[PDB]
């Protein structure tokens, strides 16, 4: 998308504070400035946290923005971002997302550092993030998610991040994490999950850190058996809320005895 | 009398979480230093908290857990 004749910032960006940010981006003197699409050509970075951003209406005229900081704003609607090819870094972390459109990221294939927390998704589209292979991190804590697709994640082969904690998670879908060869760290505290598949973990030879904390864990055998032998044999690899070595922090509900204290028969 | 994150007694919006040196975690709206055996990360955050042993990758060697200066 390209402006033809010289605009007023105002007009391109209808958001009063979005505007303000691309003329102090720009360095211009008002947004009532006229502006052309070399100018905007030259945006390769926005940041503008809790700058009470409601829209990104105009953001579609700047093929060349990377990276983009628009945490803590109120933004409902992200449908301008679709074809900001140039993208590497978008953080829309403390926003008001209720949902995604479906493919909004397919064309964002250069996206490493994704951050969604914060918001209030209730839901991930089917295959979202199937054309993002070069994303290293993904942020999706403090939402409302409480189911995943399957095979949600099973494009991100390069993925070192995690966050899924502080959502609803009912329920982890059956291998999705096996592709997750490189991943590293891994949050999944705060959920109400009661189990994970088994096995779940087994592909996950890169994982250094995990959380487990806060999830009400059904410690019946046999169906605990996997995640109690699990955690014994990567005792060094969970981690509690506070961020330290704590194997014991993943509880059972009703009795609060260490998920990884549990023998089955 | 800070709105936002701290470095110090400095005032700023971001912390150096994705770029910028000395990389940087987060507590309590502080901006800290990741432990200096981390090595910074270009893709992700560079530590989660303060300790050597809380980094994505060390700099140079690793002593389990804890990213080291020198060989163990
Ligand atoms: C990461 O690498 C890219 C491409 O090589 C580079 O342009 C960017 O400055 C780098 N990341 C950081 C924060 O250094």
């Amino acid at each position: 998308e390209t402006i033809t004749v010289s605009t007023p910032i105002k007009q391109i960006f209808p958001d009063d504070a979005f505007a303000e940010t691309i003329k102090a981006n720009l360095k211009k003197k008002s947004v009532t400035d006229a502006v052309t699409q070399n100018e905007l050509n030259s945006i390769d970075l926005i940041s503008a946290p809790h700058s009470d951003i409601k829209s990104v209406q105009g953001i579609q005229y700047l093929p060349n923005v990377r990276l983009l900081y628009l945490g803590g704003n109120k933004l409902h609607d992200i449908s301008a971002l679709k074809e900001l090819t140039n993208l590497t870094t978008l953080i829309l972390s403390g926003n008001q997302l209720q949902s995604l459109p479906n493919g909004v990221f397919d064309k964002l294939t250069n996206l490493k550092v994704l951050w969604l927390s914060v918001n209030q998704l209730q839901s991930l589209p089917d295959g979202v993030f199937d054309k993002l292979t070069n994303l290293t991190s993904l942020r999706l804590h403090r939402n409302q998610l409480q189911s995943l697709p399957k095979g949600v994640f099973d494009k991100l082969t390069n993925l070192t991040v995690l966050r899924l904690s502080e959502n609803q998670l009912q329920s982890l879908p059956e291998g999705v994490f096996d592709k997750l060869t490189q991943l590293k760290v891994l949050w999944l505290g705060r959920n109400q999950l009661k189990s994970v598949p088994d096995g779940v973990f087994d592909r996950l030879t890169s994982l250094q850190y995990i959380w487990l904390h806060d999830n009400p864990w059904d410690c019946t055998c046999p169906g605990i058996r996997y995640l109690s032998e699990w955690i014994n044999k990567h005792s060094g690899v969970v981690r509690n809320s506070a961020g330290s070595v704590a194997p014991d922090s993943a509880k059972c509900s009703g009795s609060g005895k260490p998920v990884r204290s549990i023998i089955c028969p | 009398q800070c709105s936002q994150f701290l470095r110090g007694q400095e005032c700023v919006e971001e912390c150096r979480v994705l770029q910028g040196l000395p990389r940087e975690y987060v507590n309590a709206r502080h901006c800290l230093p990741c432990h200096p055996e981390c090595q910074p990360q270009n893709g992700s955050v560079t530590c989660f908290g303060p300790e050597a042993d809380q980094c994505v990758a060390c700099a140079h060697y690793k002593d389990p857990p804890f990213c080291v200066a020198r060989c163990p």
